């Protein structure tokens, strides 16, 4: 059972941000879904929630600009944030309360992996993937892209897990972002890079 | 909205550590939970309803307290416990619920010297105008490490970025990636490219170099 999150990635100010949280696989009967957000380098901030009886609660700051709803035919919870500014840039999480509480933060037993939202006027750019070639290092460099995330870097489609260090992205003087993933292996290696905001899906072999 | 204490702490593997969570209002029906968030990951519910452990969470974690004062205790601190810990409380059923400000937990271990790898730019990405040399410092502690870039033994500055992984959940070490960015012309002008690493685990700076070609 998973909470698959979906969003546009990067949006411009004054736009309306639309995020979806789909319940993959069926689980409990009366579960509730709450939306939290985490600005860069800051703590967790409760946006809202919807209970097992569809009772929708909003935090004090969200009452005038957030709409939360459910599509039961899709098992898809929807969050809309209107008139976004750069202050709305954050990683947005949806989480499940197994008790069905639409306004409780003390027992969120299942979280989505989160979806990134960057509110800026700068244009989206797709990255270039550069290979980097008893134990030796190798890896891949995802270079010159915007916005930062959603961005995914896997190795051998998830088969290679041990020794894999994916570094935090850095903002270059070019104004773009650069990330690097490295694996140290004993002396087929393919890195799968997926930048959703630019629809860049590249599998590069090192 | 809820106070946490301390803002960040550090201890050694096996130490007992305590994080306090304080509130103005009293918690309704013992609705107080403790979440653990590791780097690049969603928060994970460790403790719910003040003192009940989530299934799978090691017994090293425990929760206590009541009313407005709560405590999360890690009895035997491990490298995998590196995270930011939050408390979350509900004070009624009308929407009065909030998180704590958070508390970072670092783990201290012995000094560990890094392993230095160097990567020349790929010919595929050399087809554009930028060449990027990648220096890698693998499995080192403490975090403080100096990475110097040399091009034909000429010292570079302002044309390099770097990032560090978080504390490894198994050996408490760090890893750093440094990227030197030059124009393709400047790259084809010079041959020797080196990164010199200075870390207190090394008796002398360790230089990794390659000759273009």
């Amino acid at each position: 059972v998973q909470l698959v999150e979906s969003g546009p990635g990067c949006v411009k100010p004054s736009e309306t941000l639309s995020l979806t949280c789909t319940v993959s696989r069926f689980s409990l009967i009366g579960y509730a879904i709450t939306w939290i957000r985490q600005p860069p380098g800051k703590g967790l901030e409760w946006i809202g929630g919807i209970s097992s009886a569809a009772t929708t609660f909003y935090s004090s700051w969200a009452k005038s600009r957030v709409t939360i709803s459910v599509d039961t035919s899709k098992n898809q919870f929807s969050l809309k944030l209107s008139s976004v500014t750069a202050a709305d840039t954050a990683v947005y999480y949806c989480a499940r309360d197994p008790r069905g509480y639409g306004a409780a933060l003390d027992r969120l037993d299942l979280w989505g992996q989160g979806t990134c939202v960057t509110v800026s006027s700068f244009s989206t750019k797709g990255p270039s993937v550069c290979p980097l070639a008893g134990t030796a290092c190798l890896g891949c460099l995802v270079k010159d892209y915007f916005c930062e995330c959603p961005v995914t870097v896997s190795w051998n489609s998830g088969a290679l897990t041990s020794g894999v260090h994916t570094f935090p992205a850095v903002l270059q003087s070019s104004g773009l972002y650069s990330l690097s993933s490295v694996v140290t292996v004993p002396s087929t290696y393919i890195c799968n890079v997926n930048h959703k905001p630019s629809n860049t899906k590249v599998d590069k072999k090192v | 909205q809820m106070t946490q204490s301390p803002s960040s702490l550090s201890a050694s593997v096996g130490d007992r550590v305590t994080i306090t969570c304080q509130s103005i209002k009293s918690v309704y029906n013992n609705r107080l939970g403790w979440y653990q968030q590791k780097c690049g990951k969603a928060p994970k519910l460790l403790i719910y309803e003040t003192s009940i452990l989530t299934s799978g969470v090691p017994s090293r974690f425990s929760g206590s307290g009541s009313g407005t004062d709560f405590t999360l205790t890690i009895s035997s601190l491990q490298c995998e416990d590196f995270a930011t810990y939050y408390c979350a409380g509900g004070f009624d059923r009308s929407g009065d619920t909030t998180f704590g400000q958070g508390t970072k937990v670092e783990i201290k271990r012995t000094v560990a010297a890094p392993s230095v790898c160097i990567f020349p730019p790929s010919d595929e990405c050399l087809k554009s105008g930028t060449a990027s040399v990648v220096c890698l410092l693998n499995n080192f502690y403490p975090r403080e490490a100096k990475v110097q870039w040399k091009v034909d033994n000429a010292l570079q500055s302002g044309n390099s970025q770097e990032s560090v992984t978080c504390q490894d959940s198994k050996d408490c070490t760090y890893s750093l990636s440094s990227t030197l960015t030059l124009s393709k012309a400047d790259y084809e002008k010079h041959k020797v490219y080196a990164c010199e690493v200075t870390h207190q685990g090394l008796s002398s700076p360790v230089t990794k170099s390659f000759n273009r070609g």
